[PDB]
């Protein structure tokens, strides 16, 4: 069962890990903990919060997304080595060979006008590194491409680059063929892997009992489809942090429109069952034609496009459990005021349509003039930016009697 | 030579115009990027309405690039607001209001275009010629 | 020479064979010498100075921005204008303008007590007006058209926006030793060192 | 031309089995072992190095000398990394390593130099914060746990 | 300001003392009135010479334009029968080498007298003339005034208590 | 472009007086010049001294009948300097004037402004200047602060 929480804050989301972990307690004490992090401060910061909940933070592996998903292509599928044949200097440094090589073709004529003119192995390199990288965004975001080039199909609808594109990258698929280095890569692999886990009886040995994702907003279709698979043996907890408490993702068609309705979160706390959209009879006019949702909130919908996306993917798992625990915030300051306007997803902006609404301007939020929680400040140079930044944070900490500079 | 209307300049082929000194000549700059923006002119109007990232502005000092986006940001800000509220207290504003019979529609173009703003292809020579020069490295031949 | 031994290794596992000039090597030297970044004081309890860094969201009491004018902020990066999938933009895929966009979001979520947030706005070369970010922008816009001041209760809409984008924005002085900034308001300067010379009571 | 001592000298390390009863290091299997296990240790109040090198010195031998060290107070997070933790009969233990060793090259490292090098390097305080880390995390993975 | 860094700008005041002050290219690099490409003749020849002459003269007067349509509500000019030749007293002066005299003589050599005449013709209600007279009386009044009374902030307390997190080796 | 927003009426048709003496002023075929139009709501700004209404243009004509290079850049930075300081001893006082319908401005010294070409006038303009108490600052100094 795969478990997703969505909150407000990140505190709510590390209590909730911490009521998790005092709830089921591991049966093995030395198998580590997997918890998916992004960067070392995302981890530090578990591991301090961590610290101060339970007294100690201890035996906590915090790996990439990347290597976390290889580790678990090597556990579950043999004949496998522990570090990947296809990364990125590896498969540069086999282009700089495969390129020369490749120069006879008719389809490499704009490489050959390129690299033929002057080239003191210079721009040769330069050429192998930049489709090495977008080989390596192919291996993680698109599959499907890579699959129809190791055939030698072309795919319709694409640009004028896949024409050198599709034998560069087949021919690269023969080259480690040719050399003692392994086939296996992250495009063909991961459809076996997804196979393999939906078509076992039993669970695969080495898997750890629970893995937590936390602090992760951004992961590819091809990573969610595979930790589906693996959430469908061992109970995975996503945590999620996501601005508005109601959804404010797109739609893709009317049939899954009512599938998104059928679907409520439920209360981890409360146990009671919460719909996703404020209006159920009205949630048909919200969305285009093309599947976007008319948010009302401006800043939300110009500004976290990558959180539309990634709950839009995240609504699209089957199995998928989703919890909702949301502290509601009191609307006092300005600061507030835009949270709460965020996550109850609401429209203050006044536009003033009509001569009534233009002419009156108690319509809107009051605002007191000693609110300092959102201030913009104007400077001319970064010397004195931030030797105003100084004095200002001075003048916070002597404001607040209980402040610290942590949490600055 | 023949007198400029920023409404009535055919966006068609090669024009040359001749701004004098102390005209508003960044005022007609970004009178005519709201003409891109929103298609406006009629029989002399473009084919189609074209994006923030297709409208390509040239200006040597950067300083002037800088100013002369901020001042289209400002006026894409109120011609949007004056499209919501259908009212203006500017007489250009006000026949480019009464060039279009739409108002829902660009309204949202002027909203995409307020989002889109940072990617604004609103550059120098040199920029542009550097932008070029590392996006189409292929024809060119560059590093 | 744990660098050079990885290029070298990271060379050898395609098993090159043609000969490699000494500048390509030089170049990725320096490329991979100045890769590293050091983030093993990012909380240890002084207050965190860093960049922006993507999906990486903390909640603190005061969150600060700097450097939020206009093309500084947010960071832009060009295609390589060959690659297929900024052509074909598809749910999954990830830019820099839209992580920095979700990162500004994840930093006014983020924020628990007080948001500061400053920006380079006049030129200290030629006293130009030097716009800020189209996020600030929309932030303060939108600031403008949800708020307003108890002083001016019913004046008008864009008049009260404006003036409350004017109490907002605090337009510091141009040189430390000013004697603005030290008059008694809402804002007074903490520099004791430059109260004297402020004061203009010095002898000649 | 250091490695065929080198390999040598480490299977006789690995050979010399460290335990009362006589346990060596081959006889741990992957699951057992943990390297490198690292910890955060939260405090709260201020750390006087006076109310804290007494307690120690009540209940340590080996603080018969070693005059104490002076640092501030800190409250907050502490982080510590254990070489190895391994588990063997039904009983945990703890491992590190010391490599240094510039001044001895005869046969003279017996229990009294080394316990001189403990008391000099100060490594009592690093073993007590490794005790305290293991019984606390023990505590909060195996429920009903004693020491 | 100088001119090149005065295009774009606004004041409402502008004086111009030095725009009768002209100077002749000597270098032979000048472009063809056909072909409009650039043309470097690095012999000695008098056409290159008075055809770089002429384009120095227009780069003059759009230097002249640029610096007149800059002022708002005056602008003062300098006007001098200038000789940039080394004779004293030859009966012509060069104002017609320069860029405003091309426009008040008319294109035509003339002398101080004709270049006062040329002056005093076109005198209109916004075009006016005066001599200039060599004279100061007094620098300028100060008219300082009093500064208001201020202080400086003290932080009454520490900013924070000592908050570290360390290892083994930093309490060591 | 046939509206001018920036100038006052009187210096748009000084201008266009000037500049349309001849036919071709600029000297070249394809570069002509046309009249130009003044604003509608800047048709009212009159810069006015404490004696009556001061012209658009003063074309100061220096007395003589042939003068250097050196001495007439003194003598005119000399008249300058004194119509600075009379502009600046007159404007504290409210008797010049820069008058837009009704409204009414006194002239600071952040309003006149001189345009020279070259670096040495400006030294000269500056010198004699502040040899009258008035200081000025030069926008055009592109100097290395490390060569002070």
């Amino acid at each position: 069962m795969l478990r997703v929480y969505h909150s407000n804050r990140l505190d709510v989301l590390e209590a909730l890990m911490e009521f998790i972990v005092e709830r089921e307690r591991l049966d093995d004490p030395f198998e580590p903990e997997m918890i998916l992090v992004q960067s070392t401060g995302m981890a530090q910061w578990l591991q301090m919060t961590l610290s101060q909940k339970f007294g100690i933070a201890a035996n906590i592996d915090f790996p990439l997304p990347a290597s976390f998903i290889w580790d678990m292509f090597v556990r579950v599928l043999p004949e496998i080595p522990k570090e990947s044949a296809f990364n990125k200097q590896s498969m540069s440094w086999k282009l700089m060979t495969l390129l020369p090589q490749l120069l006879e073709r008719e389809d490499f004529t704009l490489l050959r006008h390129y690299l033929t003119d002057d080239s003191d192995k210079r721009k040769l390199f330069q050429l192998s590194s930049k489709a090495a990288d977008l080989f390596d965004q192919y291996l993680v975001y698109r599959p499907d491409w890579l699959a129809q080039w190791e055939t030698g199909h072309l795919v319709e609808g694409l640009g004028e680059a896949q024409a050198w594109q599709a034998p560069l990258w087949k021919a690269l698929v023969e080259y480690t063929h040719q050399l003692g280095q392994p086939r296996w890569h992250r495009a063909n692999l991961y459809q076996r892997f997804i196979e393999t886990l939906e078509s076992a009886t039993t669970c695969p040995p080495g898997l750890p009992s629970r893995v937590f994702i936390c602090g992760i907003s951004a992961l590819p279709p091809v990573y969610l489809q595979a930790l589906q698979a693996l959430g469908k043996h061992i109970e995975i907890h996503l945590l999620f942090t996501n601005p508005c408490r109601y959804y404010w993702g797109d739609i893709k068609d009317p049939a899954y429109l009512a599938k998104l309705l059928t679907r409520q979160r439920r209360h981890s706390f409360e146990d009671r069952e919460l719909p996703l959209f404020r209006d159920s009879e009205n949630a048909g006019q919200l969305f285009n034609s093309d599947g976007e949702q008319d948010v009302g909130n401006p800043l939300l919908a110009s500004w976290g496009k990558l959180g539309r996306d990634y709950i839009y993917l995240l609504s699209d798992l089957e199995s998928s459990q989703e919890l909702d625990a949301f502290v509601d915030v009191t609307p006092d300051n300005l600061l507030h005021n835009i949270q709460s306007d965020i996550l109850e997803l609401e429209n203050r902006a006044v536009a003033g349509v009509n001569i009534e609404e233009f002419s009156r301007s108690d319509n809107k939020r009051p605002l007191d003039p000693l609110d300092s929680s959102i201030t913009f400040h104007v400077c001319h140079s970064p010397q004195r930016e931030v030797e105003v930044l100084h004095d200002r944070l001075l003048a916070m900490l002597e404001e607040d009697p209980t402040l610290t500079p942590r949490d600055i | 030579a023949e007198t400029l209307d920023p409404l009535r300049l055919p966006l068609q082929g090669e024009r040359l115009i001749e701004a004098s000194a102390g005209t508003g000549k960044t005022f007609t700059i970004a009178a005519l990027y709201l003409r891109l923006l929103l298609g406006l002119g009629g029989s002399a109007a473009f084919p189609r309405p074209l994006t923030v990232e297709e409208l390509l502005v040239v200006t040597f000092t950067e300083a002037a690039t800088a100013e002369l986006r901020g001042r289209i940001r400002s006026n894409i800000h109120e011609l949007r607001i004056a499209c919501l509220r259908e009212t203006t207290d500017n007489p250009l504003y006000e026949r480019l209001l009464e060039e279009i019979d739409d108002k829902a529609q660009a309204a949202q173009w002027l909203l995409l275009a307020e989002r889109q703003m940072d990617e604004a292809a609103v550059f120098t020579i040199h920029g542009f010629c550097q932008r070029m020069l590392n996006l189409n490295a292929f024809e060119s031949g560059m590093l | 020479e744990q660098q050079w031994q990885a290029i070298i290794a990271e060379g050898l596992g395609a098993q090159y064979g043609d000969a490699v000039p000494l500048s390509l090597l030089r170049d990725e030297l320096a490329q991979r010498l100045d890769q590293e970044r050091i983030s093993q004081r990012f909380l240890a309890g002084p207050v965190n100075i860093c960049t922006l860094m993507p999906m990486r969201s903390i909640p603190f009491k005061v969150v600060c921005l700097l450097g939020m004018n206009d093309g500084v902020y947010p960071r832009q990066l060009a295609p390589l204008g060959f690659d297929l999938m900024s052509q074909k933009p598809k749910r999954g895929d990830r830019s820099r303008r839209d992580d920095d966009r979700y990162l500004f979001l994840e930093a006014l979520i983020s924020a628990q007590q007080k948001l500061y947030i400053s920006y380079i706005g006049r030129s200290i070369q030629d006293n130009s007006e030097r716009f800020p970010s189209v996020l600030v922008q929309e932030l303060i816009d939108y600031i403008g058209q949800s708020h307003y001041l108890p002083g001016d209760e019913a004046l008008n809409c864009d008049e009260s926006e404006a003036r409350v984008k004017a109490h907002l924005t605090c337009l510091h002085t141009r040189m430390p030793f000013d004697p603005q900034n030290y008059q008694p308001g809402e804002r007074q300067s903490y520099a004791r060192e430059w109260l004297p010379a402020a004061s203009q009571a010095g002898k000649a | 031309q250091w490695e065929p001592v080198l390999t040598e000298w480490i299977t006789a390390v690995l050979q010399a089995p460290l335990n009362e009863t006589g346990v060596s290091l081959s006889q741990l299997s992957a699951r057992n072992k943990q390297v490198e296990m690292e910890f955060y240790l939260p405090i709260s109040e201020p750390l006087i190095a006076s109310q804290l090198d007494t307690l120690i010195r009540q209940f340590d031998p080996l603080s018969a000398g070693c005059p104490p060290l002076e640092f501030m107070q800190v409250r907050g997070m502490l982080k510590g990394f254990i070489d190895l933790v391994f588990r063997h009969e039904g009983r945990y233990y703890l491992l590190a390593y010391k490599s240094n060793w510039l001044g001895e090259d005869s046969s003279a490292y017996t229990q009294q130099a080394m316990a001189a090098a403990m008391q000099a390097h100060r490594y009592d305080l690093q073993y007590q914060l490794y005790t305290l880390a293991l019984h606390r995390y023990l505590r909060h993975r195996i429920a009903d746990y004693d020491y | 300001v100088t001119i090149h860094k005065s295009k774009g700008l606004e004041y409402p005041l502008v004086w111009l003392p030095f725009i009768t002050n002209f100077r002749v290219q000597e270098q032979a690099f000048y472009h063809d009135r056909h072909s409009f490409e650039a043309v470097l003749d690095l012999n000695a020849a008098p056409e290159s010479v008075d055809l770089a002459e002429a384009e120095r003269l227009a780069e003059d007067l759009r230097l002249l334009y640029v610096a007149l349509t800059r002022s708002v509500w005056h602008c003062s000019l300098g006007v001098a029968p200038l000789v940039r030749r080394r004779g004293d007293k030859k009966g012509d002066t060069d104002v017609h080498q320069s860029a405003l005299g091309r426009l008040l003589q008319k294109g035509e050599p003339q002398d101080a007298a004709g270049l006062r005449t040329c002056i005093e013709a076109l005198c209109d209600d916004d075009i006016a003339w005066q001599t200039a007279q060599t004279g100061d009386n007094q620098p300028w009044q100060v008219n300082d005034v009093s500064t208001a009374e201020l202080n400086a902030k003290t932080l009454q307390r520490l900013p924070g208590d000592n908050w570290r997190v360390t290892s083994y080796s930093g309490l060591q | 472009l046939d509206t001018n927003w920036r100038s006052a009426p009187g210096m748009v048709n000084s201008v266009n007086k000037l500049f349309s003496q001849t036919d071709d002023a600029f000297m070249f075929r394809e570069i002509p010049f046309i009249p130009v139009k003044s604003a509608g709501k800047n048709q009212a700004l009159r810069f006015v001294f404490k004696g009556e209404t001061q012209p658009a243009m003063k074309m100061w004509l220096m007395e003589g009948e042939s003068c250097g290079v050196g001495d007439y850049q003194s003598t005119m930075a000399q008249v300058c300097a004194a119509q600075i300081r009379d502009w600046l001893q007159a404007g504290q006082r409210g008797e010049a004037l820069l008058m837009n319908g009704d409204d009414a401005r006194p002239v600071r010294a952040s309003d006149i402004s001189v345009l020279v070409r070259s670096r040495q006038e400006a030294a000269q303009v500056r010198d004699a200047l502040t040899l009258l108490e008035i200081p000025s600052v030069y926008l055009s100094n592109r100097d290395s602060v490390f060569e002070t």
